[PDB]
RNA sequence: UAACUAAGCUGUAAAAAGCCCUAGUUAAAAUAAAAUAACCCACGAAAGUGACUCUAAUAAUCCUGACACACGAUAGCUAGGACCCAAACUGGGAUUAGAUACCCCACUAUGCCUAGCCCUAAACCCAAAUAGUUACAUAACAAAACUAUUCGCCAGAGUA
RNA sequence: UACACAACCAUGCAAGAAGAGACAAGUCGUAACAAGGUAAGCAUACUGGAAAGUGUGCUUGGAUUACC
RNA sequence: CUGAUG
């Protein structure tokens, strides 16, 4: 997890000269300690786009939009961890995840190398949409488990039978 | 310009040393924010009385 | 100024008000905030009789504390000020100066809306 | 106008509700009798699987819980 | 809940019933709700939201698109808590030939908070979404008539 | 050779339960169509021989007669 | 204030 220091000297007051010559009373007010959550969001977005992307000026890229939405997704998850019954933020998060997955699909279809690097850097495990979207009910789950166990038992008994037959052939070919 | 302006405001801040001074300064220099308006659009302050 | 503390202190003597403001600013400085200024709005009559700390308050001294504070201590300062018997009603708001005065364009002449009904002959 | 059909549907729904209130417990008996046969048919369809697959008995560690007879 | 005063208070077109531990004034917690501003039309996907303050925050470099996922007013259920006030039900008092109703009084579930369900509306703006036009052109009324890509529906009525 | 072997369905009957419909005429009330004499209807809960009544939200498929 | 039916 990322941990921005309280004295990060946020981007709005970072590129200008004469920032380390002022006193601590001014630096502490111009830092992230007296800042809001949007300032931390901007700091995380900048620090992630500077290390994951290759051209931070090309914001219109799918690889940049994926990072900009990943920051918001992680912030919404941090919000959900404190607020449980918040339905609007939960819907926002569940739709932002779907938008990020759609853009991941587009990036995988356009440039495979950038997609594979984005996934490895952001930890997003791109899952392929499973066809035949169905609600797994109790009957279907029980029948599938039964069929799986029956298949395993049948193949196990057939393997044991083949082993016994191989042993009986080896004992009969010798004498 | 914002940084230079904030630098000037840091000169009059209240600290552990200036606490006892600012308390007795504010308790003897009261302030007022009451100001009315007119139909023409001009403001008046009761400090003129 | 970022935040603003409207403090309503009980009508007491000059050294008592001085010590009350001293301890309040000391608590605000311990909670991680630097006080910019302090303005006494004078001891005026309360618009209504406030009942706080099992006391019927009829008058009260108004104080205005503009400062910078992180978003994590606003509730702690309010909890500290609530349990103070010399504080009648504390309020922690945003300072009205951080909202830049946008351009009041003026009374834009809005015409009467048309095309609300068909052209059928009555 | 349309209130004719509205009141017609209202009266039909009201009569259905009154019939349900009058024959409530008979409907519950029929529901239990249908769920029983449902569970029995499910049990037989499960038992047919391994019998057509070659297994003589049920696989080890199989309980076949009740999915329709779940109490409220 | 305490203190002064009076034998009356509430109650309808008229009464009765109920309360006379009642009624007015002065003070007074806990709970529920949030006058005027609002001739405002904003926010949110919809339901929904307008007593104050603070923190978080309101997706998509933005097409349509399910039976999948996630929400979904009041009303209903379970457990714990709260209960001023209103009231399903119920008990009384009127009226009626009858009134298990509209009228009056008392009272309960419930409306209130947390957690978990139920997933329903005239969920109507009865007008689907996306980008546009004023060309031809009034079944009637109503909110005037329409384009191109779509999604989901519509085969007489009752039965339902 | 070693096992389940009428379970599962379909076709008729069934003591019976309930509903819907048509079928000149009845009994008991008047629910809605007019501010149908209590304005209606939707979801839901309760109650009543019955149409229905009531409570909580919702729409006008109703007006509030328009210098009133 | 109330007044059912054809
Ligand atoms: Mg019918
Ligand atoms: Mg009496
Ligand atoms: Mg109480
Ligand atoms: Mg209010
Ligand atoms: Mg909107
Ligand atoms: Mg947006
Ligand atoms: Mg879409
Ligand atoms: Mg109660
Ligand atoms: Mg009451
Ligand atoms: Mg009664
Ligand atoms: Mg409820
Ligand atoms: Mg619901
Ligand atoms: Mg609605
Ligand atoms: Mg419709
Ligand atoms: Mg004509
Ligand atoms: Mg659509
Ligand atoms: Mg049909
Ligand atoms: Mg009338
Ligand atoms: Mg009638
Ligand atoms: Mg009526
Ligand atoms: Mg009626
Ligand atoms: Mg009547
Ligand atoms: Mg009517
Ligand atoms: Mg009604
Ligand atoms: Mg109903
Ligand atoms: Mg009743
Ligand atoms: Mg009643
Ligand atoms: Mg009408």
């Amino acid at each position: 997890q990322d941990d921005p220091p309280p004295s990060m000297l946020l981007l709005d007051y970072q590129n200008v000269p004469g920032i380390h010559k002022v006193d601590d009373v001014v630096k502490r007010l111009l830092s992230l300690e007296m800042a809001n959550q949007k300032e931390k969001l901007k700091i995380k977005k900048m620090q992630l786009m500077n290390k994951v992307l290759e051209n931070p000026e090309d914001t219109s890229s799918l690889e940049a939009r994926i990072v900009a939405l990943t920051v918001k997704i992680r912030n919404y998850e941090e919000h959900m961890q404190k607020h449980r019954k918040d339905k609007a933020h939960k819907r926002f998060l569940l739709m932002s995840i779907d938008q990020r997955k759609k853009m991941l699909k587009n990036l995988r279809e356009t440039n495979y190398a950038v997609f594979e690097k984005i996934c490895k850097e952001l930890g997003i495990e791109y899952t392929f949409p499973p066809p035949y979207h169905r609600k797994a009910h109790r009957r279907w789950v029980t029948k599938k488990a039964l069929c799986t166990q029956v298949f395993r038992e049948v193949q196990k008994l057939k393997k044991q039978k083949r082993a016994l037959r191989a042993a009986a052939v080896a004992a009969h070919k010798q004498g | 310009q914002e940084v230079l302006q904030l630098q000037e405001e840091a000169k009059t801040f209240i600290t552990r040393e200036n606490l006892e001074a600012r308390v007795e300064e504010a308790l003897d220099s009261p302030k007022s924010y009451n100001w009315a308006i007119t139909r023409e659009g001009l403001v008046v302050r009761p400090q003129q009385k | 100024p970022r935040y603003e503390l409207a403090l309503i202190l009980k009508a007491m003597q000059r050294p008592e008000t001085a010590a009350a403001l001293k301890r309040t600013l000391e608590a605000l400085m311990d909670r991680g905030a630097v006080v910019r200024n302090l303005e006494n709005l004078g001891e005026r009559m309360l618009p209504y009789k406030i009942s706080a700390h099992n006391q019927r308050h009829s008058r009260g001294g108004y104080f205005l504390v503009d400062f910078y504070a992180p978003a994590t201590t606003v509730e702690s300062m309010m909890e500290h000020l609530s349990r103070d018997i010399d504080v009648i009603r504390p309020n922690i708001v945003k300072h009205p100066l951080t909202q830049e005065v946008k351009e009041c364009e003026g009374i834009v002449p809005v015409p009467l809306e048309e095309k609300l009904y068909s052209t059928k002959k009555r | 106008k349309n209130i004719l059909k509205i009141r017609r549907r209202k009266m039909n729904h009201h009569k259905y509700r009154k019939l349900v209130k009058r024959t409530r417990f008979l409907r519950r008996k029929v529901r239990e009798g249908r769920l029983r046969q449902k569970q029995v048919k499910f049990e037989r369809d499960l038992k047919r699987i391994w019998q057509k697959a070659g297994l003589k008995e049920a696989p080890a560690g199989w309980q076949t819980p009740k999915i329709y007879l779940k109490n409220q």
